């Protein structure tokens, strides 16, 4: 009984109207914060039931939400999508009652529910960063000429191939590496985007400061399999990668 | 002398009115010296005095001077229209950000 939805984004129209839905995605940390609020605590609605306060995330509960970030359903209109879920009812009047530029059309909700079986075909679309944990030598100043010294510092390197292989079939073997560990295993799967995903933070007189988010995203789609139904369930709602609450853990429970 | 206020006109002359000195013993009083009934002896009924009376002329700036204003005549309600450059305005801003 999982509760999925989607929030509808213009992204598209006169380019002289300030839209604010398109500045607030070109930010994770934006999306995140204003679907984070979108289950907010019991005793602020008995409190303050019309979402007129300043917040404050201690008042917030904390929940492993996650969603995604698409768009163009064509038929002469792009548009942009969000699909969302979790565990905790959420609420859409009480998120969006001052947005009504946020979105182009109202948001809909529907009760879904997830089945699986052993040996059955599904349609998935994932997200997950490249992200390898590597020692690197440090590498700094670069005034004119390179500096190091012995310390290697410890990150997570984005993914990189060597130089006689593609980046399909790299992603390829990736997925198929992961596939068994998760709990499934697939034939083939195709790569749509491949890129940078930036953002920023702010953080507690005090000051605010910028620095870019970076992600190697990595979406795919396109024919799974399965080997047992019940390494499956704990998988949604949870994620599969890394940034798992910054939205890149749904599974597309679409079996066809 | 004080000033009420900053711009006022001030007397540049100044007058002065003495009871009449009698220098030495005798001294019959001058040609300008007036009668005045002013010195009391009972004052219940009031039985006034006569007495001589004598002025002088005093001149301001080089025996009588000036006071400071010591003070504000208008009052002036308190100040709006805060500004958006100094330094103490940057600091509240950003700690209520």
């Amino acid at each position: 009984m999982i509760y999925l939805s989607r929030l509808l984004i213009d992204t598209g129209g006169n380019p002289d109207r300030p839209r604010p839905g398109r500045k607030w995605l070109d930010n994770i940390y934006n999306v995140h914060r204003r679907l984070s609020m979108a289950f907010p605590s019991g005793l602020r609605r008995e409190q303050d039931p019309h979402f007129l306060k300043p917040f404050s995330p201690n008042d917030f509960q904390k929940t492993p939400f996650l969603f995604r970030v698409d768009n163009n359903i064509d038929g002469n209109d792009k548009r942009a999508i969000i699909i969302v879920q979790s565990v905790l009812e959420p609420d859409w009047d009480y998120c969006f009652q001052n947005a009504l530029d946020f979105l182009a059309a109202p948001p809909e909700t529907k009760e879904y529910n997830p089945e699986f079986k052993a040996g059955q075909l599904l349609r998935f679309r994932l997200r997950v960063n490249a992200s390898v944990r590597r020692h690197i030598p440090e590498m700094v100043q670069q005034d004119g000429q390179t500096i190091e010294t012995g310390k290697i510092l410890h990150k997570r390197v984005s993914l990189t191939w060597d130089a006689s292989s593609t980046p399909d079939q790299a992603l390829a073997d990736w997925l198929a590496a992961k596939s068994p560990k998760l709990g499934f295993t697939l034939q083939r799967c195709e790569l749509l985007q491949l890129g940078w995903v930036y953002g920023s933070k702010p953080e507690p007189w005090r000051e605010h400061k910028y620095n870019p988010l970076r992600f190697r995203a990595a979406l795919l789609e396109g024919v799974l399999e399965v080997d047992d139904p019940k390494l499956f369930l704990k998988t949604l709602s949870s994620g599969i990668g890394k940034a798992k609450s910054f939205g890149f853990g749904l599974l597309s429970v679409l079996p066809i | 002398l004080q000033k009420r206020w900053h711009n006022e006109p001030l007397p540049q002359i100044l007058p002065c009115v003495m009871d009449w000195i009698p220098g030495y013993d005798g001294e019959h009083a001058p040609d300008d010296a007036e009668i005045h009934y002013d010195l009391p002896v009972s004052f219940q009924p009031p039985r006034h005095l006569p007495r001589f009376v004598i002025r002088r002329e005093l001149v301001v700036g080089e025996d009588v001077q000036v006071s400071r204003e010591t003070g504000t005549s208008v009052w002036r309600p308190k100040g709006t229209r805060a500004d958006y450059n100094n330094s103490e305005y940057k600091k509240v801003r950003a700690e209520r950000l």
